RNA sequence: UGUUGGAACAAUGUAGGUAAGGGAAGUCGGCAAGCCGGAUCCGUAACUUCGGGAUAAGGAUUGGCUCUAAGGGCUGGGUCGGUCGUCGGCCGGCGCCUAGCAGCCGACUUAGAACUGGUGCGGACCAGGGGAAUCCGACUGUUUAAUUAAAACAAAGCAU
RNA sequence: UACCUGGUUGAUCCUGCCAGUAGCAUAUGCUUGUCUCAAAGAUUAAGCCAUGCAUGUCUAAGUACGCACGGCCGGUACAGUGAAACUGCGAAUGGCUCAUUAAAUCAGUUAUGGUUCCUUUGGUCGCUCGCUCCUCUCCCACUUGGAUAACUGUGGUAAUUCUAGAGCUAAUACAUGCCGACGGGCGCUGACCCCCUUCGCGGGGGGGAUGCGUGCAUUUAUCAGAUCAAAACCAACCCGGUCA
RNA sequence: GUGGCGGCGACGACCCAUUCGAACGUCUGCCCUAUCAACUUUCGAUGGUAGUCGCCGUGCCUACCAUGGUGACCACGGGUGACGGGGAAUCAGGGUUCGAUUCCGGAGAGGGAGCCUGAGAAACGGCUACCACAUCCAAGGAAGGCAGCAGGCGCGCAAAUU
RNA sequence: UUAGAGUGUUCAAAGCAGGCCCGAGCCGCCUGGAUACCGCAGCUAGGAAUAAUGGAAUAGGACCGCGGUUCUAUUUUGUUG
RNA sequence: CGCUACUACCGAUUGGAUGGUUUAGUGAGGCCCUCGGAUCGGCCCCGCCGGGGUCGGCCCACGGCCCUGGCGGAGCGCUGAGAAGACGGUCGAACUUGACUAUCUAGAGGAAGUAAAAGUCGUAACAAGGUUUCCGUAGGUGAACCUGCGGAAGGAUCAUUA
């Protein structure tokens, strides 16, 4: 029944504007898709001209990405934390555009692990020992020792976001409109962007 | 009002196709073919009044059904299917073949052609399209997208394709020397050379055009369509050559002829 | 406060303020890389809107708006509401039956670039068409036309 | 328990309550009791001495439990070397709490949201029935202690 | 065809209107013999409706056992007409009237770099590439599933373009889904192996078994997207031709 | 007894295009009224940041801030016995009056509201309710929208043949 | 639609029609359906009289002069780095 | 001012009739969502045959393992389709009552204006209309009007000799 009208308020100049015309189907709206965190569950929507929508009510994986380092994985959001437009939309744990969640860290820090072969946890010592002492050391003949050794300088990650892959979660934004495609996807957290919005969840409370 | 239109009037209808006001209410509405509605000539107009072959649309209903109309190399079968500039069309049945430019005033004249002329036929560009796989693509007027043509290709100029494959062959560029005539617009049917392109960034590109016989006008740069190069059109010019005759001057060649052939 | 005014984090997308990657000589450099696109038409892009450190997000020359079609003027006239003005905008209507003009106007709302202070109200502004940027904002601002009929060097 | 107790539970009382349907039909008369009753948010007429009328009339909400946001106080400014007992008085040298941030405490408040209840929620108590007119007196005040509280006296104003 | 007359006064001049004169659109009276064009339920009631028509659709090119005709033709299927009926397209175009509506609609002008578009016309449509079962079909691709319709057969209420219960049947309807595209290709991991040369560590220079991903759109992130005028350093020794 | 074979009908994908248009916008243009001089609001009234919905752009909607937009060059509120325009009557030069009327654009099917199918309806010779007027009835229920072509009723100064 | 050109609808109102040449022998020819008008607003380009409006007054135009900081590369032995 | 007709007005009824816009309450209906589970098909735990391979079997009676057409009992046990219906949201016609506004109307009694024909009382104005006329303001009188204060001449003097 809704209507995106722009015949159903005021002009600019005050005064009201009498419709010619009862409402009409090619101006419409429709029941927000609040989704929330649960089983992925993504319901059907037909459209103007075609090109059926896909809504989602209750997702859990999404392909965020870590800009630092030009990779992507899916991952099963475990939060939400920030939203600038609403308060009310942190406690419902609702998902949409730019709203800041807490997404598992267990793809990132595993290929991290592959990829320069340097730990990026140990709390107990639990694990980790046969495969980062391998990849490291030659298996080649001397050819790959040397490349791992470049990789054992230069690699970064923040106290910022290094604590975060030792505690499991990492922030992350979405980039990717959960109501109109379905998809949550985003990007993760880092930088000054990370700096200031972590500020904001320690002191959110006032 | 809720959606589509499907039926055109009379005389609403654009004024070159020729018609009557007493022929009932509604004329023929193109089937939304190659051309846009205000440069095209429905087929059924082609065959009732400009030929006069037939009489009413059955007439012409059976005849482009019975597949001797050929538009473009391949046959059509819809009674109304928008002409075109510089669309050959052939009647193999009695042995001709028509080539549909426009005229002085703009009336689509009927224009007789070779059959050399018959195979081949001059195109605009619309936009170099370079699309998907590094594949350059172009666009001409009757929506032949030509995949992989000449790089050089850029805006504005004319193709000749071969009516089998398409393929582009024989290309002239857009320049500022070359012959051009004018389509579209009060200026309906004029040729002459460029001689100038005053650009304006933000709007419609104003070209002037200057005629063989001395005189001048300009246009916007849709209009223009590039016939040839130099100062030779590929293309024979029906009487008149596309040179426009002031009213005073058309005066006199009706007075001359006069109970000269009838 | 006394810099910036946000709930969420403005920042231009096309730019990746994230590419700190290196340690070496420099951890920090030049940061935050700047980026802006020239409008066509010749309209000079102001050396603010290059060196500056704002962020916008319908700024003509650092946003994404796309300036098209028409290009009027006007005279400011109020510095009202934030990141938009004011502008009276006179001319003249002819009366057909008398030989007489009749005088009128028509003012109406335009964006700003947030580079600028020092945009004196009474001076002479030329304005370009963009797309609906509001509810009755469309019109935005190119650049700013009156400084010497003014005070102090 | 107001100068006494015990047993029962009749009428008439005295003092409290409720009652199906109609709602002043009762009566000299709405006499008596009965509805409204606090607070927040909207809304407010005829008249007028422009101050009032006005809580005019007329609406809606009110419980719990879980949150959210906002409304404040006190303290602050450097490695370095020697002297003096990187912490400090001193020196010199630096910092420049430089955009105003950082840490510790502190009272009750106001606005909004979710959930829940046999839709109950100023839950006892405290707490206005309204509207349209007429007559009289301007008003606040006073009086017939022990039948008359008024339209009676006073009264500022006016005038002899 | 840039036009004026009667009227206040005993008479005159003028301001001023009243009345005249012609067209026009509706009504109306009288009258009317021919022909050629031609308006016609707007004004008040956007008030009311009996009655009948105003939206159907078939080509060699989706379905064919009505038995309704007709094949001669019963044989290892389907002459051919063919009404029904499932499917697709059509009803969102036409016609009526002006109740709303005062920068509202609409006219002229422009952007849609801010969107969708059945159909017509042009383009591509070797999509990826990697399992083959038990002791005997992994799997159909030289064809993979069941379902209703008309039709037959029982009915129901006073009634309608009302439908239930029972038995078969098809697909260009609803679904399922395959060597072939036989990827030699390509990029990431990448057992290694081989030489020059460093005692050696080392560096250069080589070719690579294994395994993963494969431009077909959607979603997100990151990269480069020009270099317009020039000569030397330390320093990799690299593309090279001159004697050395 | 196998492998290759052209012409076509139908088909779906879209960086796609081209057409058919459709939709929200840009600048200027409207009749009478002051016995209408101040209008607009947290309930979006002008704007900013973020976002759900939309086919997209935008207070379109929600939150959180800012206090703002228009108006003597006529806003605001009212009236029209006003659908707008191309045009029409009248005329020396200016003009005054009229436009429902067959072309272009808009709104509607008794008053409103909602919605399925479809690319394109908020369609009404489609459905769902409510209201008023109503047609069959076994009293249990069913069906409709002539501001389409003809017709009749009522209305009238006034308008055709089922 | 207004105006207007060409044309004998028997004239005209109209309409965009029609005229030859011969039994027909060509296996037909010649043509028509134009132009002006369409403010105001928007685009374009010549004219610069009249009318708005502008410029150095507490310094501003001119001279490719000789100096600093700060950076963006083209390409020379380093092909690239 | 016993003198009628018409036009409009104020007016106690704290009046009536119609629209039109709305606060508030109730809110049928569609749609979104969270539930829902009448019913309809596949799977697997079971038995028996025939089809082919198989141990015991020379092949077979029948059995063990696999796959298949068919036969039946039972877990309705795990799975796809799914209507009726509901809590909630959204849009929201309509009814009931308030306010606001508009045009039209009945009303005792009062007071205007216009036309009436040959009415009664007067004579105010036009000639120095017999008090010179008129304007402003104020009081009074049956009525036109009279008077007081200041003006104008549209006055009956364009002027009166130191």
């Amino acid at each position: 029944g809704i209507s995106r009208d722009n015949w159903h308020k005021r002009r600019k100049t005050g005064g009201k504007r009498k419709p010619y015309h009862k409402k009409r189907k090619y101006e419409l709206g429709r029941p927000a898709a609040n989704t929330k965190i649960g089983p992925r569950r993504i319901h059907t929507v037909r459209v103007r001209g075609g090109n059926k929508k896909y809504r989602a009510l209750r997702l859990d994986v999404g392909n965020f990405s870590w800009g630092s380092e030009c990779c992507t994985r899916k991952t099963r959001i475990i939060d939400v934390v920030y939203n600038a437009s609403n308060n009310e939309l942190v406690r419902t744990k609702t998902l949409v555009k730019n709203c800041i969640v807490l997404i598992d860290s267990t793809p990132y820090r595993q290929w991290y692990e592959s990829h320069y072969a340097l730990p990026l946890g140990r709390k107990k010592g639990a694990k980790l020992t046969p495969e980062e002492e391998e990849i490291l050391n030659k298996k080649r003949s001397k050819k790959i020792q040397k490349k791992y050794d470049e990789r054992k300088k230069n690699a970064k990650i923040s106290s910022l976001l290094e604590e975060q892959f030792q505690q499991g979660k990492l922030l992350a934004c979405i980039a990717s409109r959960p109501g109109q495609c379905g998809r949550a996807d985003g990007y993760v957290l880092e930088g000054k962007e990370l700096e200031f919005y972590l500020r904001k969840i320690k002191a959110r409370k006032g | 009002a809720r959606g589509p239109k499907k039926h055109l009037k009379r005389v609403a209808a654009p004024k070159h196709w020729m018609l009557d006001k007493l022929t009932s209410v509604f004329a023929p509405r193109p089937s939304t073919g190659p051309h846009k509605l205000r440069e095209c000539l429905p087929l059924i107009i082609f065959l009732r009044n400009k030929l006069k072959y037939a009489l009413t649309g059955d007439e012409v209903k059976k005849i482009c059904m019975q597949r001797f109309i050929k538009i473009d190399g391949k046959v059509r079968a819809d009674i109304t299917y928008p002409a075109g500039f510089m669309d050959v069309i052939s009647i193999d049945k009695t042995g001709e073949n028509f080539r549909l430019i426009y005229d002085t005033k703009g009336r689509f004249a009927v224009h007789r052609i070779t059959p050399e002329e018959a195979k081949y036929k001059l195109c605009k560009v619309r936009k170099i399209f370079v699309g998907t796989k590094g594949i350059p693509h172009l666009v001409t007027h009757d929506a032949r997208t030509i995949r992989y043509p000449d790089p050089l290709i850029k805006m504005n100029d004319t193709i000749q394709i071969d009516l089998e494959t398409g393929k582009i062959t024989d290309f002239i560029k857009f320049d500022t020397g070359n012959l051009c005539m004018v389509t579209g617009g009060a200026n309906l049917g004029r040729i002459g050379v460029i001689t100038n392109r005053e650009r304006h960034p933000g709007s419609f590109d104003v070209v002037h055009v200057k005629d063989a016989n001395g005189n001048s006008f300009a246009t916007r740069l849709s209009n223009i369509f590039v016939i040839g190069k130099g100062n030779k059109p590929w293309i024979s010019l029906p009487r008149g050559k596309g040179i426009r005759l002031t009213i005073a001057e058309e005066r006199d060649k009706r007075l001359a002829a006069k109970q000269s052939s009838g | 406060a006394d810099i910036q005014t946000e709930r969420a984090y403005q920042k231009q997308p096309t730019i990746f303020q994230n590419k700190k990657r290196v340690l070496l000589g420099e951890t920090g450099k030049e940061k935050l890389p700047r980026y802006y696109k020239n409008i066509g038409l010749g309209f000079k892009t102001p050396k603010e809107a290059i060196e500056g450190t704002y962020i916008d997000k319908k700024c003509p020359f650092t946003g994404n708006v796309s300036i098209r079609g028409r290009i009027l003027s006007g005279v400011v006239t109020k510095m009202k509401m934030q990141r938009t003005i004011v502008i009276r905008r006179d001319y003249l209507h002819y009366i057909r039956k008398y030989n007489r003009f009749e005088k009128r106007h028509k003012n109406m709302s335009v964006h700003l670039s947030p580079c600028f202070r020092d945009v004196q109200i009474g001076d002479i502004v030329t304005v370009g068409e963009c797309r609906p940027l509001s509810k009755t904002v469309r019109f935005n601002v190119l650049k700013v036309t009156k400084a010497a009929g003014t005070k102090k060097q």
